[PDB]
């Protein structure tokens, strides 16, 4: 809310608001880092016959 | 120079022949304490980029008509820890150098 | 009409291909190979001694 907070449109606020979808898409990829250390850990091994 | 002294590899004069073109290593899949843990070395894979290539017949020196590159997996190489050790069977060995 | 135990070789085949069926799918998922890593773990199994009387 302090992000959707509205005030007229500078080009630093405008890039800085796609530098904010950005860090989205940073915790989408801290998301996939979480996906990709539980696939690691909840998969069974393998063992000798 | 391991793979400069034996490639180039071609059969009797039957114009097949097998080249090198690259090599790369491939990412650890385990990282250090964890491979200690559970009993696997800390190894590395390996891709080998190879060119299998044959000539069209009556013309050795005539241009090949098949060339096929693929990165073929050969082997597992260790690598080194951070102080300088190996990792074999969950735990942490040491190559002592030679006087000959 | 003679004698008959076509239903006793009935009963023994449906015994005999269900126990094959439920031996082999234990066969199949307890010795199967590893790939391209080998063997992620290890045995490290280890039998010590005891104090054995022998009267």
């Amino acid at each position: 809310r302090w992000l959707e907070l509205g005030l007229t449109d500078e080009e630093k606020q405008n890039q800085l608001e796609q530098l904010a979808e950005q860090y989205d898409e940073l915790k989408h990829e801290f998301e996939k880092k979480l996906e990709a250390k539980r696939r690691k850990i909840t998969q069974g091994d393998d063992l000798a016959p | 120079a391991a793979f400069r002294s034996v490639f180039p590899i071609q059969s009797y004069s039957g114009n097949s022949e097998l080249q090198y073109v690259s090599y790369r290593l491939g990412e650890p899949v385990f990282d250090v304490q964890e491979c200690q843990i559970r009993g696997v070395t800390y190894s590395a894979p390996l891709r080998v980029k190879l060119r299998l290539v044959i000539y069209e017949r009556e013309a050795p020196e005539g241009t090949v008509k098949d060339i096929k590159e693929q990165e073929v997996y050969m082997g597992e190489i260790p690598l080194m820890t951070d102080n300088g050790t190996f990792v074999i069977n969950g735990t942490e060995r040491v190559i002592v150098s030679q006087l000959h | 009409n003679p004698i008959d135990l076509t239903v006793l070789a009935e009963y023994h085949k449906q015994i005999e291909s269900n126990l094959q069926r439920i031996e082999r799918k234990n066969q199949r998922t307890w010795y199967s190979k590893p790939g391209e890593r080998g063997i992620t773990c290890s045995g490290r199994q280890k039998i010590k001694g005891k104090s054995i009387p022998l009267i």
